[PDB]
């Protein structure tokens, strides 16, 4: 997993399908860094410190094992920094 | 804290005893009791995650045999800006 | 078998004779060849205990005369 | 008390009897005696309605035989203000 | 005395040898007699419980082949305060 | 109002109930009680014309079963101006 | 008056059914109720002789039937002065 | 007189008739009245051993159907100086 | 209020429960309560007819299976002023 | 007035029903009439306990098939002081 | 006299007898005369045993058919110095 | 405290078994033990509800085989307070 | 010397009877002798539990046959002090 | 008395029946009756926990039958800080 | 009761003569006293003949523009028969390319080509010159 | 408060659940916790009767599922001043 | 008194409860209580040899369905000297 | 912190490895371990209740199959204060 802070929220309406209705979530590692992009499975606030999980188990994090997600909030860190 | 526990009930002696056994269980405070209708009775409260997901476990046990039941009881860990307008301050 | 002077009743002698077949308790003084040797109950009767130890009124009478406004 | 009671009789004789039996059982006032006309004579006590429901059927069991006998044993607890017009305040 | 004695007979004849058989019987008063209507006299006699007692038996056999005949013969032995009212109290 | 209703009874006692219940029945206003003669007693009340059909089916109904009982129970939905000189105009 | 009515029951509630009834039927006076034992009650009442005879008729037939019962119901018209050291001259 | 009569009824109003009785019929002196317990109640009599002997006939018979009853009718010609400690020496 | 109810029962126990039931039950006033002798003991009441009525039926109910139970309920809807002498007035 | 009477109904078309058989049928005032929520609605009246009786029962059987009908007819005889708080004292 | 004789009755009438009879047999002296309560009366006397035995055989046969009856009749030659004070010394 | 117990037995031994097993069970007090007559004896206790609900118990299964045995146990957690005037404050 | 025995008889002769053969059999002292109404008399005794098991057992064998009978032979091995205050003093 | 008792109930009649009885049964103060919505009304009452026991298991009984009848009948023996502030808190 | 009757009848039609039995307090009932699962049908299971807002699946109550077959005129033969008619035998095929959806087609082009060409067999048909498979 | 309340569980999460559990839910002195051994732990409350059952029940339902279970949940509302050696004073 | 009783059961729970009812039931001091392992809890108590045998009997019988329960209940009338050094002399 | 997980097992073994996990899964204080008799050993952490409740589900799963067993595994987010007296506050 890595610990990455909510920047946002994304929002493509010509999204797959099988992405479902879903929620996504622009996500940095640090403020700065590269900005990665997960299916919200919790409900997660923008500042967020969140767990993110990386492909295979984003898919079963993001409700099936066949969902098209390779990165997934996991969770939501109690107290970061 | 900034997590919430709802406990809906149908009726308000199960929200009263859901709401004790959630403040007593775990430091987290009442910030109120709504009557939404049709005897729905909603007790929510507020504070850290893990004091809210003990308190919202004691309260669904609580409530669960007294009167009409529990209706929900739900754990949301962080709250949005927005959703904090439709949610009682304090109490009444 | 009580010996000694005795102080029962006799055929010679008279005027110790009312009451001596009676069956008295506590001390035998008198021996059990006259006299001889569970009680349950309270034995006086009383009036309240001879009755196992509704509403009556104004309100009773008239049972279907009176017609008027009914109360229930 | 504004209950009515009122006993009709054949005679004057069990009308005095009923009017008798009715103050003595309860609280009630006689309010009037009213000879009708064709020898029915009607006795009206007003009180309170435990109080009148108590004189009346007190009265009807006294008159029932005494004389001619009972017309009629009737309450109403409250009177209209109309009904008011054509009973007698005090008797004569 | 206040006990009363009523002898109701049909007609005027039948009730003045009524009143008149009570009051030579026995210690009673005649205080009145009532045109109760629909051919009904009533005679009422005040006296104590005994003598009023004699009066209305005297009262009842006197009229009872006199005319029509006797409607009823009513002895009450206390008067109600309230039925004083209703009875004549009369020099008649 | 300008309808009649009337109801004839034997006796005052069906009449007072009568009344009582014509004029809780509807808006109508008792006007007469008239000892008639014979033990009858007519109760009258003046109202709308649909007032006064509520009120006297209502008063028929409560004395049917009090007392003797009703004799008649009648509507004339417009007196004629001469029918009015021999109706009473308030209760004695 | 100097006769004396005696009624004895089995228990306070048919003595005071009876004392009530005995002091309403005739000009009687209420002069004792005494607790004898065994749940024996005695009301005494002294009138004139017929007073008494109605007043002890009125009572008897009154408590017959409230409570336990009535045991005795009896009138002595003239009592030997002896007797009447042994009989209450007021109620309390 | 030192002679004792005794009678002993269920109750207070036989008592009265007994005492009343025995007065009456000799030249007695009532002595006492004595409440037992269990409703008995004892009346006490002394005179002459022949005015004893008419009185407590008299009673014996004049209480034996009143109210529930005679227990006992005793004459003791001559009583222990002892037995005059438990004796009434007058009636309270 | 002017009324009596009484209920008698067999102990005390079934009495304070008639008298607590009483008292619950409607607008009475307890008054007295009475050791008549041999177990029976009487709780009085006085009020409104309407309210003794309604307090003697539960108190009536109360008492029936407490102890040994109700022996008597009896209501006077007018007691006589001579039986207030051996009517309690407030319990001691 | 002290007795409390009640008539809760399905729908506000029955209750009024019930509020007018009730105040017409005996003296209670309409101290409140409450929507309860879920279309059960209550009518409250305040008098005597006989007239709250007769009214009580009066309501009862006149709304119970107007509209949806009645879920109950209640009378307190008298309500603990306690109560009175959560009582109406004029309707709304 | 330390010995103790006790005779136990249903009534005084067999008591006063039993007294009598006790004290003309033999030298005892008559101390006390108890009412036990439900109709129970007690007479003890206290005299030499043989005095007592013979006193106690002589009240049994007077008092066994006086009234109804005797109960018990008992003789205790010494009495433990403790039972002396449960023990009457004069008869009162 | 305000709750009240009674255990009314048949004697004085089934009673001082019972107040013996009261007072021992929970933290209650003797306020009285009453002679009813009859042989009724009442222990009235006066603790806490909960204490008293846990003496009652004790006592009425201590003295339900002890001599004559247990007529009543009863607790009332709250009596009116008119029905605190006949209960006693102190044992005699 | 805490523990209690208690003998509960019908009758005085049968308790005196007892109170000696108890006092007589162990190391007891008689406290006190209690009429408990309608024939119940109870010897109180108060010692060791030896004492006393052996002083009410001898007891119940004296007074078993003795007048009316036992009703009750009950040991109590340490009173609660409560219950001192319903039992008589030893001066009894 | 910081316990609290509640008693759910399907409309007002039920909920008044409970708010009487928890009252009369024990010492229980009432704090407020809720509207809840869906017909629910939800009395509470607050005294020591055992009175409330009492009072809850009383006021159940009573609301049982009445109405459409009870929904839940709780008791919180200690109550959190913060349900203070959800809670009526208006006897007053 | 006799006189002047105004109680409901049969014979003088008006305003209270409707409603009976579902109205209480009358004098008549204080004497006495002594459906579609949806509001729209079915959509699968009707067709509208005027589409839009001539829809009639679902059921306005009220005073709403539609006509029993009591009422005449407007639609109906006095739309339908003004004019003659006579409708012809000539239904013939359609030649379009939704009824050439089902033509006969020749044999499906199939590639035995070999080597990295992205020769996918499975998608649509794509087709080279001649109708080769690509 | 001198009501003992002891919950006995196997194992001390169990016991330590009760604790906590009987404090939050009564105003109760956790007194002290005993490892009793075989793996047997008691907790011993203490508070006024009401309090102390309150407790128990609360923590009995809290502890029947935590760990091997509750052996034990018992009160003794009134503890003996000898059984107060062998109750621990303070939890240490 | 130097006799031994000693109650053995299965946990402390039911131990306290058979130490508290050994000492309320008899004049015996607890001298100890032992954990033995196992679960096993034993109480000692010291007194007088009937003072012990009804200690222990109570004690029994109260503990026996408390908890896990009695494993032993024994009484020693003299322990050997030797015996003396294994028991405890004080609670701890 | 002040939260308080706990787990019991039935060994050291699995115990040792539910504190190293414990202790290993997040920031919570190892601050007791118990032998509580009969082979159960309770580890105790107290940390923040986030921290905790991660503690003790970590702990639970590592000592599932471990040894013997485990027994329990409780979270307790807001202690009360009575129960921190028999909670250790540093290992031993």
């Amino acid at each position: 997993m890595k610990i990455m802070q909510v920047e946002k929220t994304l929002v493509s309406t010509n999204r797959i399908a099988d992405m479902g209705h879903k929620p996504l979530l622009v996500v940095w590692e640090k403020p700065g860094a590269p900005r990665q992009v997960a299916v919200d499975a919790i409900g997660c606030i923008p500042g967020d410190w969140v767990l993110c999980v990386g492909s295979s188990a984003a898919r079963e994090a993001a409700g099936s094992k066949s969902y098209p997600s390779d990165l997934t909030i996991i969770g939501i860190i109690d107290q970061w920094n | 804290g900034i997590a919430l526990g709802m406990i809906e009930t149908r009726g308000l002696v199960p929200a009263i005893e859901a709401a004790d056994a959630m403040t007593k269980a775990a430091e987290v405070r009442l910030v109120g009791r709504q009557f939404v209708g049709g005897g729905y009775v909603t007790v929510l409260v507020r504070g850290e995650t893990g004091a809210v997901n003990a308190a919202v476990r004691a309260g669904a046990d609580a409530c669960e045999r007294v009167g009409d039941g529990l209706v929900a009881a739900h754990i949301i860990a962080r709250v949005h800006s927005e959703v904090e307008n439709i949610l009682p301050k304090a109490p009444q | 078998i009580i010996s000694g002077t005795s102080v029962d009743a006799s055929d010679l002698v008279t005027g110790n004779e009312i009451g001596e077949q009676q069956l008295i308790s506590g001390d035998a003084y008198v021996g059990a060849q006259q006299t001889g040797c569970m009680p349950t109950d309270f034995s006086i009767q009383t009036p309240a205990r001879s009755a196992q130890n509704r509403i009556t009124g104004p309100g009773m009478l008239a049972t279907g005369l009176i017609t008027g406004t009914p109360e229930f």
